């Protein structure tokens, strides 16, 4: 989906 | 520089029945400031108990024909047919404990999902992909065996077989955070039939290399470490606020370097400041009162040089209509230093109408290639462009009007789109609005990308192959549908020339090979998020080029 | 249905308080309150007993107003001391009268109940409620042999039985006649599944009061009050536990919720026991009553309520015969002070294990006090100029109205002074009008008197002359009855020493000729009097006779408060009164010491006996010249010192003069009213008091909310409306003709954000009605919510109800919002009457009766001063009716009253244009369970040629707003099923097997003018009539099992035991949704496979057959012996079944497992019934520790990891518990043992007074700041007590200045939790403060971070804003400031700072830049004003919304 940007998120190195 | 004038007297409004259910919605749109807005109406059909039947965008309601979606529901609510003008048909059933059992997407592609018996819990078994017969997945669940419960594999599917192969789960945390997975490869010449009940006869379609990753994970379930398929091992560090702070990386058989030594945070938890192992220090500044980022300022603390410096200006509503770069240019472009501010405007309905950039000179028209790169001996300058975009009534974005004077490049691309759906293709393919939804599957996938380029898509509409001309690009996803594999075999030179590339967490095997041999083997380490500045180490095992080092 | 997992319980950052809500208020007008006892429903069947206050509820046992009581059958004494007969009529548990159900009446012989023989033959009698609101059927068994006792069953529809009064230990008898019960107290209570409580009452006794109390009440043990209610049913038996007669409580219990009158420690320090070191203490305030014919006599208080657990019976190491521990405490203390003891701090505390108190903020209550020593005012009385008793001039009401108008009576022409309204200063002052000749008289003017002979409210001209004895009654709309003759009246009527007294107790006046040792007693029975008695005096009781002394005042007064007319003797030295015990009968005398005069100058004309307060009890005001001494009655115990209120300049007292006391105020309480007749009749008034005393003032939850409630009398609120109605000429007429003290404004205010909300009510259109003398209520009740945020427009709620007062009734819609022009016609109520199962439509008074409390509308308003103000938002009318269940020819009806049809609007503020529905109820059978529901919705009007919605929308939007699916009639029936379990025992009602609904659908032109309604719908060929098109919808099928076998019962048992639920989820029709790639022929193999099944329609019409249901929801049940508890669930028969399993009493489940083999095991703490070792799947362990009072703390985990044994290592090997103090617990480094800790502080808003400067200050300053419980025994400063010391004492001292400046936090807590496990050196350990409102909201979060600039925090709560750096940063997460309400109205955006504490809102509000939030009456979101200063709007249109951002409003 359309979301706004990267730097809102909370960081991630690994996921599936 | 944000005009007002777009935005006045352009509400949305939702219009209700007499159920209080959106029968109408209504947009207003000016696209230059002087003209007067249009009203644009997106209708939405409810039948007699009250669930969505057919929903009509405002361009197909003004071309008389039919609705979007014609959706079919059951006594419950769900959708039993879903007749989109798109994607096609789906007819959907659901059993009684509203899981998956009969899918028919519209290329006629039968999906079902088997599951356990009325006295096991009834979980997932397999599922199978009817065209003639193919068991595309098996799922493995566990027992609560003593030797389960020491590794917290109690209740889990520890071997899934999929589209793309095999995963296999070894072991969980307390939390439930997987610590150690192996995952092997279908081979090329097969794909996923995992039919019968015997195991020993589906290790003979899988690949002989089984690539396992490790983890170690805190109580709280974050993640510590991580080893790599090959060994190289990433390690990150937290704060006390559960944040990230550092990252560590050590390479199979060296010693153990700095990726990240300090990460800062704001009071939303977006970064701050982030210094690498590189020395670099990159900073980001937001407003106050809303919490917009409003610059990212990466700095080189050895020559006092601010690589970019990129100062964001934003609408009331959050529309990026301004990014400067207070930088200098950098060595590739000879007797120029200032690079150019980056300008856009948008409609009522926010969508970009015009922008203006920098751009190279040897560029040329844009296409699906890239250009060649601007090395530091060339001297070669970028010059400024400016582009126009237009859209009809459905968001399809129809013109991109590129305009980049001192260069005499001046040209338009257009998106020849139907009258009955939103399928546009390239005005290189097609001119007719009449022929674009030959172009496409049942499903409406793309069928041709370029004039001598088509498409082939998997079952589960998916890109199988790209068909160039000599030479095509074949991938694999898995059962959630990422991509496991990209195979592309360019043409005969006096044999084909392969170059495979394999996903793994963390990894990306990235090897080259002719006929008997391989030429290049190449190990792509990742460290973070792609888009969250991510760090890459190319190790070569065998192949490496002269001049870079390894 | 839920499949059973189990989980632990987390522990939350809503610090939430003991739970207590104000009722909204109503037609009652009262004021209520309710608390929460802490009852641990154990096993699932517990009691229901909660704290209540009622602002017009007497004394009791739990203080003044408030009663925690259960349930009871008593004689009915409205009507008079009971007879103890067959002529008698009973109260049920709701308060109405029960009569005997009909099938002929419900006579039957049974010698059985339970299967155990009783001993004797009882004559059981099934009566019903004359007013049906619950269903429940109640049976009479009273024996025919002489030798057993009576006894009551209460069969409520959810499957209990009661068992009210058997043995008497739980019954209110008469002390010497132990056949004449007055009280059956309920005793047991079986469920459904066989789990019993059982009531234990104790009896009065003479324990721990004085020589004056065993003299004058020496036998007073009757009185019961509730000691121990034992539940936990050891073993499952669906028999009471007396019945069999081998001690109820030699059966095994579990819990104990122990009651505690004064027997055991009440200090907040001591964990008081079960069995009890001493006994319990004999209050100040004995009041008594005297309603049933003999004294009760209410000796006792009630100081905790205990909640004990059976810990080593719980677990399966003991079976009942341990002692049970506490769990549980309340702490209610009160204000003795011997007139009234009023209930003003209630206190959870739970005990720690380690010898600490583990306790709650205390809610603290503040009552209106009756200080008459200092707030006596004198004010001169110029209005009722030349008034005189020894002409002819009275202080009485005519007209109704309730409040004295001033009469003049000649004998030819009557000239009155209604009371009225001055119009120049304040909002209840009282005057009185012109001298209006009244225009008709009953003209027989000798012989005759104004008084109520037949006491309907009204007044009479009672005529006994020679000839005729009659009356003329006074309407209150000025008209006057005609000659209405007596039917019998005494020819010792006109004796000259009979006098009109009131001892039978049904509040008449009855006739009675006192002698020493015999009355004469005439009976007054509303028409005229009936055959005299004389009822000889037992004992050696020799009464007072009125009028043969000069030197005593011997009249009829209740100097006792229980509201009968005792016998008083007024001496100069003593005050001796005989009680009134009904039926001429008098008790023995009580002196009332504590009244003394100068013999010689004691003058009895000069005594007057009134209630002043309002406590209920007379003062005795004794007149002297130029001072007044008052004697306070100490609730019928005595008289305390006098008081003087000496006369003002210029007044002076005689023989001449006359001191009247009245109520000419409005102000709730009497005033004193004095007369100097005496060369110009010249008048004052004393006013003790402004406020009715000893109503609830004040309450305080000691976290930062307390609400303000204040009281206005229904006199004004009748003085405002006749000044209003005399303004646009109409005339007003009063239907109360007596003053109710209503509630008028509670204002409540958030002590933290400095929020306020102020609700006011306006009350009109009391009712009482006459005939069974009862008050009815109001008929218009207004709300005015407005705020006072520290702008929002005044919410005004107009809201009509039914009276049942027809004159009242009809006058209701000439006051409602006529407006639009096109609304449809408004509801009447709908007599109905029930024969042959079946509403069939129309004893006139009863029918009207049963309407009282109904809806009739409500128009809801927003005040902003606006062109729309006058508009209303939504109108919602409603449509009582009445169904007769059996007819009533001398005693009442049954009635079911409900509201069969109920219509509502939604303007928006737009008069034309709105959006209505409606919802009609057809048809419902014997127990009210409806049986035919329509939903209505209707079209959009037609679009008219001018527009509302004005120009600042877009032009086009008006005619773009009109859809084809907004003028469409929709109509949704809905058929409905029941099962209704009846028998001799057994009565489960409501039971549902089946519901259906169908859709309708017109155009617009089949709506009607006048509306749809049940009438129309109803008819023979109405739009839902079987002979027009439906489209089915859906249909629902519960069947139910007896709990062992496979087959589905046809009707359920007793337990109502839900085998599946059968929902219809595809039928034949939508089949063809599979067409291309599924085969016709397959497809009902697939669907069958699916778990799909074909099965008939509900309620089947022709062209019908089979529709694919979704059978599911499946459950096993256990034995009678298991209390019918699930012990295996699936979803349905595609899926394994998960096999439950449950502890040795059957209370909780321990070890779930699943079809696979995977199992959850569960261990339980014992005090709370809560899973505090949680075993998962893999085998790992979760442990949890909780604390006193339930909450959380610490949690730890390990297990197997990776095959190696890793996780928080255990409780025994690493011990650790957090420390109390939560800035302590900041100071935790190193590595814990457990992955979370939570420390708790509701206490904080509370300011800590310190031990150490307690002791500084003086001994007797020391004192007052205990009495007056403004400290706490923990050190906590109390709010309310400090609050109200904070008015007298206006001077400075250290103590006032150290106690208005102290101020804390809002209730926080605070959650550590670590990173890794112990025994790994790199753990550290997150820290979170979470702050609450003190309304159970969330007001934000301050989570630690690690070292770096922040803003800082003053050492008062201010916010600089200047960044520096700091070791100790916190992170301000989601701070959120609400209203009143609850609606968020700022949101901030996150910030640094230097400390964990609360910053203030004052100074959040300057800095921190945030979004404020602005709402309308609704409740939606009108604008959000953005931190940088743009904002968004919504409008809200009945047919659309309209929304704008940023962008929108830039412009």
């Amino acid at each position: 989906a359309p979301e706004k940007g990267k730097y809102t998120k909370e960081v991630n190195f690994f996921d599936e | 520089s944000y005009n007002s004038a777009i935005d006045q007297k352009t509400p949305s409004i939702k219009v209700l029945d007499n159920r209080k259910l959106n029968v109408r919605t209504l947009e207003y749109l000016r696209t230059q400031a002087d003209e007067n807005s249009d009203e644009l109406i997106t209708f939405y059909e409810f039948n007699i108990p009250g669930f969505q039947v057919k929903s009509t965008d405002p361009r197909k309601n003004k071309n008389q024909s039919g609705p979007n979606f014609i959706r079919v529901f059951n006594l419950a609510g769900q959708v039993l047919r879903e007749e989109s003008v798109d994607a096609g048909r789906t007819i959907t059933l659901n059993d009684i404990e509203s899981r998956p059992v009969l899918i028919i997407n519209a290329t006629g592609v039968r999906q079902n999902h088997r599951y356990e018996d009325n006295t096991l819990p009834g979980r997932l078994l397999a599922i199978t992909e009817q065209v003639g017969e193919k068991t595309t997945e098996r799922l493995i669940w566990a027992g609560n065996t003593p030797q389960e419960k020491d590794y917290n594999l109690a209740g889990q599917c520890v071997r899934h077989y999929d589209t793309a192969g095999l995963t296999q789960l070894n072991s969980l945390s307390l939390a439930g955070v997987v610590l150690s997975q192996s995952q092997q490869l279908l081979v090329d010449d097969k794909n996923a039939d995992w039919t019968g009940e015997d195991q020993s006869l589906w290790q003979q379609k899988l690949s002989s290399d089984v690539y396992t990753t490790q983890n170690k994970a805190d109580a709280t379930g974050a993640l510590l470490t991580q080893t790599d398929a090959k060994g190289n091992i990433q390690r990150l560090a937290y704060d006390v606020a559960g944040q990230l702070k550092g990252c560590w990386l050590t390479l199979k058989g060296q010693a153990e370097q700095v990726i990240i030594k300090s990460l800062t945070y704001s009071a939303a938890g977006q970064k701050l400041r982030e210094e690498h192992g590189n020395g670099v220090i990159t900073e980001y500044s937001y407003e106050p009162e809303t919490q917009r980022l409003i610059g990212i300022a990466t700095r080189r603390p050895s020559d006092a040089k601010v690589l970019q410096d990129l100062r964001y200006q934003y609408d009331p509503v959050g529309n990026v209509i301004n990014i400067r770069n207070d930088a200098e240019a950098t060595r590739f472009w000879r007797n120029q230093k200032v690079v150019p501010e980056n300008s856009y405007t948008y409609d009522s309905l926010y969508q970009l109408i015009s922008a203006t950039g920098r751009e190279m000179a040897n560029i040329g028209q844009q296409n699906n290639q890239l250009p060649s790169p601007a090395l530091p001996s060339d001297n070669n300058t970028y010059t400024n462009y400016t582009r126009s975009y237009s859209y009809d009534h459905s968001g399809n974005l129809t013109q991109i009007r590129h305009s980049s004077p001192a260069t005499q490049n001046n040209y338009t691309v257009a998106i020849t789109l139907s009258n009955r759906s939103n399928r546009g293709v390239l005005s290189t393919l097609t001119t007719d609005p009449n022929q674009v939804d030959t172009l496409f599957d049942a499903g409406g996938h793309q069928t041709s990308l370029l004039p001598g380029q088509t498409l082939i898509w998997t079952p589960r509409g998916e890109l199988k192959q790209v068909n160039n001309g000599p030479g095509n690009e074949w991938y694999r996803y898995d059962s959630n549908g990422m991509r496991q594999l990209k195979v592309s075999e360019q043409p005969t030179q006096n044999t084909t020339q392969q170059q495979r590339v394999i996903y793994l967490p963390g990894l990306e095997l990235r090897t080259t090979q002719s006929n008997a041999t391989t030429t290049e083997e190449l190990h792509v380490i990742t460290l973070g998020e792609a888009g969250r500045a991510q760090v890459r180490v190319l190790h070569w095992e065998s192949g490496k080029p002269e001049d870079v080092n390894n | 249905f839920s499949v059973t997992e189990l989980s632990l319980p987390k522990g939350g950052g809503a610090i939430t308080g003991m739970g207590e809500a104000l009722t909204p208020a109503g037609p009652d007008g009262m004021a209520a309150l309710s608390l929460p006892l802490p009852i641990s429903a154990g096993r699932g069947y517990a009691p229901s007993l909660t704290l209540n206050y009622n602002s017009g509820t007497g004394n009791s046992p739990f203080g003044l107003g408030w009663d925690c009581g259960v349930m009871a059958i008593r004689r009915r004494t409205s009507t008079g001391v009971p007879n103890y007969d067959e002529t008698d009529t009973f109260l049920g548990p709701e308060g109405e009268v029960l009569v005997v159900a009909l099938n002929q009446a419900d006579i039957r012989s049974e010698s059985s109940l339970q299967g155990i023989n009783l001993g004797a033959t009882f004559t059981v009698t099934c009566y019903r409620s004359r007013l049906e609101s619950h269903f429940n059927r109640l049976e009479y068994w009273q024996p025919q042999t002489t030798g057993a006792t009576d006894f009551w069953l209460i069969y409520s529809p959810d499957g209990q039985v009661h068992l009210l009064g058997k043995n008497p230990q739980a019954r209110i008898s008469n002390p010497l006649n132990v056949n004449q019960t007055a009280q059956w107290l309920l005793e047991a209570s079986i469920s459904s599944h066989s789990e019993q409580i059982y009531y234990q009452y104790r009896a009065e006794d003479e324990a721990g009061c004085e020589t004056d109390e065993l003299a004058a009440h020496p036998s007073a043990t009757v009185q019961r009050y509730l000691q121990t209610v034992h539940y936990g049913n050891l073993t499952a038996s669906d028999v009471f536990p007396t019945l069999n007669g081998d001690d109820p409580l030699k059966s095994g219990w579990m819990f104990c919720l122990v009651f505690d009158y004064g027997e055991r420690k009440n200090s907040l320090s001591e964990m008081p026991l079960f069995k009890a070191t001493g006994n319990w203490l004999c209050r100040k305030d004995r009041f008594s009553r005297y309603e049933y014919g003999f004294e009760l006599r209410t000796r006792r208080l009630c100081r905790q309520i205990l909640m004990f657990h059976r810990l080593q019976t719980l677990s399966g190491q003991a079976k009942g015969d341990d002692e049970p521990a506490l769990v549980s405490r309340l702490i209610l203390d009160y204000d003795e002070n011997a007139m009234v003891s009023t209930l003003v701090s209630v206190r959870r505390v739970g005990h720690e294990d380690n010898n600490t108190v583990t306790a709650l903020p205390p809610l603290e209550l503040a009552y209106q006090p009756f200080e008459p020593e200092q707030t006596a005012l004198w004010q001169s009385m110029d209005v009722l100029a030349n008034f005189n008793t020894i002409q002819r001039w009275q202080l009485l009401d005519l007209k109704g109205e309730g409040v004295p108008g001033i009469l003049y009576q000649d004998r030819n022409g009557w000239w009155y002074r209604s009371a009225q309204r001055q119009a120049g200063e304040e909002m209840n002052a009282v005057t009185w009008g012109k001298m209006q000749l009244l225009p008709i008289t009953p003209a027989v003017q000798d012989n005759a008197s104004l008084m109520d002979i037949n006491g309907d409210g009204q007044l009479d001209w009672v005529i006994t002359g020679p000839g005729l004895r009659g009356y003329h009654s006074q309407h209150p709309d000025g008209s006057w009855t005609r000659f209405t003759p007596l039917h019998a009246l005494p020819i010792e009527y006109s004796h000259p020493r009979a006098q009109l007294a009131d001892l039978m107790g049904a509040g008449l006046s009855d006739l009675v000729l006192i002698g020493p040792k015999s009355v004469r007693l005439y009976v007054n029975n509303r028409d005229g009097f009936t055959e005299g008695r004389d009822v000889v005096q037992s004992g050696d009781i020799t009464l007072p006779l009125p009028g043969a002394d000069a030197r005593k005042l011997v009249a009829f007064s209740d100097v006792l408060g229980s509201g009968q007319a005792h016998l008083v003797e007024v001496s100069a030295t003593q005050v001796t009164c005989w009680p009134n015990l009904g039926h001429g009968r008098f008790g023995q005398p009580i002196v009332l010491p504590g009244f003394s005069q100068s013999a010689a100058s004691f003058n009895p004309d000069r005594v007057h006996l009134a209630d002043l307060d309002g406590s209920g009890p007379a003062d005795l005001i004794y007149v002297h010249a130029d001072r007044l001494d008052i004697f306070s009655n100490e609730s019928g115990n005595g008289f305390a010192k006098p008081f003087t209120l000496s006369f003002p300049d210029g007044l002076r007292f005689d023989d001449t003069c006359q001191l009247q006391v009245a109520d000419v105020q409005g102000l709730g309480v009497v005033s004193l009213i004095l007369s100097v007749p005496h060369m110009a009749p010249h008048h004052w008034r004393c006013d003790l008091t402004n406020a009715k005393p000893w109503l609830l003032s004040e309450t305080n939850n000691n976290m930062g909310a307390n609400h303000t409630l204040h009281y206005r009398s229904s006199v004004q609120f009748w003085l405002d409306e006749k000044a209003a109605a005399l303004a646009t000429g109409q005339t007003p007429v009063c239907y109360l003709p007596f003053p109710v003290h209503t509630l008028w404004q509670t204002e409540t205010e958030d002590e933290i954000s400095g929020n306020k909300l102020v609700t006011t009510l306006r009350y009109a259109h009391g009712a009482w009605d006459g005939r069974e003398r009862e008050f009815r209520g109001f008929g218009y009740v207004e709300q005015t919510d407005s705020h006072q945020l520290a702008r929002t427009p005044p919410a005004l709620t107009k809201s009509w109800y039914a009276t049942g007062l027809p004159a009242v009734d009809n006058a209701l819609s000439a006051g409602y919002w006529r407006g639009d022009k096109q609304a449809f016609a408004g509801f009447t109520p709908r007599f109905t009457l029930w024969k042959e199962g079946k509403d069939v439509p129309l004893n006139l008074y009863w029918l009207n009766r049963a309407l009282k409390g109904q809806p009739l509308r409500s128009e809801l308003y927003g005040l902003d001063g606006s062109a729309q103000q006058q508009i209303p938002y939504t109108v919602t009318e409603s449509r009582p009716q009445v169904r007769q269940l059996q007819d009533g020819a001398t005693v009442s009806p049954v009635l079911w009253a409900s509201v069969v049809e109920s219509r509502s609007y939604h303007y928006e503020r737009i008069i034309s244009d709105p959006q209505c529905n409606q919802d009609i109820t057809l048809s419902s059978d014997l127990f009210g369970q409806p049986l035919k529901q329509v939903s209505v919705q209707y079209p959009r009007r037609n679009k008219p040629t001018t527009n509302p919605y004005p120009d600042t929308l877009p032009d086009t939007l008006f005619a773009s707003s009109y859809d084809d699916q907004q003028q469409l009639l929709r109509l949704t029936c809905r058929q409905s099923s029941w099962h209704h379990l009846i028998g001799n025992e057994l009565r489960v009602l409501g039971l549902p097997d089946g519901t259906r609904s169908d859709a309708f659908t017109y155009d617009a032109k089949q709506v009607p003018v006048d509306g749809l309604n049940l009438e129309t719908l109803c008819a023979e060929n109405s739009l839902i009539a079987d002979d027009k098109p439906r489209e089915y919808l859906n249909q629902q099928r519960t069947f139910y099992t007896d709990g062992k076998n496979q087959t589905p019962l046809k009707t359920p048992t007793r337990q109502a035991l839900i085998a599946f639920t059968e929902t219809a989820v595809l039928t034949e029709s939508l089949l063809s949704a599979f067409d291309g790639g599924i085969t016709p022929d397959e497809l009902p193999g697939i669907l069958t496979q699916a778990g799909y099944q074909q099965e008939p329609y509900l309620f089947p019409r022709t062209g019908e057959n089979k529709v694919w249901v979704a059978r599911q929801g499946y459950t096993d049940y256990g034995t009678e012996a298991q209390f019918w508890r699930p012990v295996a669930q699936r979803n349905s028969l595609l899926t394994g079944k998960m096999t439950l399993k449950w502890d040795t009493h059957y209370c909780v489940i321990t070890q779930t497992q699943d079809a696979a083999g995977l199992t959850v095991s569960a261990n339980y703490d014992w005090r709370f019934l809560t899973p505090t070792q949680l075993t998962d799947i893999n085998d790992n362990v979760h442990l949890i520790t909780l604390d006193a009072l339930g909450r959380p703390v610490t949690q730890r985990f390990w297990g197997i990891e990776s095959g190696v044994a890793t996780g928080y290592s255990s409780s025994e090997e690493k011990p650790f518990s957090p420390p109390n103090d939560i800035d302590t617990a900041i100071n935790l480094t190193g590595p814990l043992p457990v992955a979370q800790c939570l420390v708790y502080a509701p206490d904080s808003w509370m300011p800590l007074f310190s031990q150490e400067t307690f002791n500084t200050l003086t001994q007797e300053e020391q004192e007052t700041l205990r009495d007056s419980r403004i400290i706490t025994e923990d050190w906590r400063i109390c709010a309310l007590t400090r609050r109200r010391w904070l008015q007298s004492q206006k001077i400075s001292t250290p103590l006032v200045k150290l106690l208005t400046n102290s101020i804390g936090l809002p209730p926080h807590n605070l959650t550590l939790t670590t990173d890794r496990y112990d025994r790994d050196s790199e753990q550290q350990i997150r820290q979170q403060v979470a702050f609450s409102d003190g309304f159970g909201r969330l007001l934000q979060a301050s989570v630690r971070h690690e070292a770096g600039e922040a803003w800082q925090r003053n050492q008062d709560g201010s916010l600089v804003t200047k960044v520096e750096n700091t070791k100790t940063r916190w992170a301000v997460t989601g701070r959120t400031e609400y209203d009143n309400k609850g609606q968020t109205i700022r949101t901030y955006q996150p910030y640094f700072l230097n400390d964990w504490r609360y910053v203030s809102d004052d100074s959040a509000r300057k800095e921190a830049y945030a979004d404020t939030h602005i709402y309308d009456p609704i409740g939606r979101e009108i604008r959000v004003i953005t931190a940088k200063g743009w904002l968004r709007q919504s409008q809200y249109f009945p047919w659309f919304t309209v929304s704008e951002d940023e962008n929108d409003t830039a412009a």
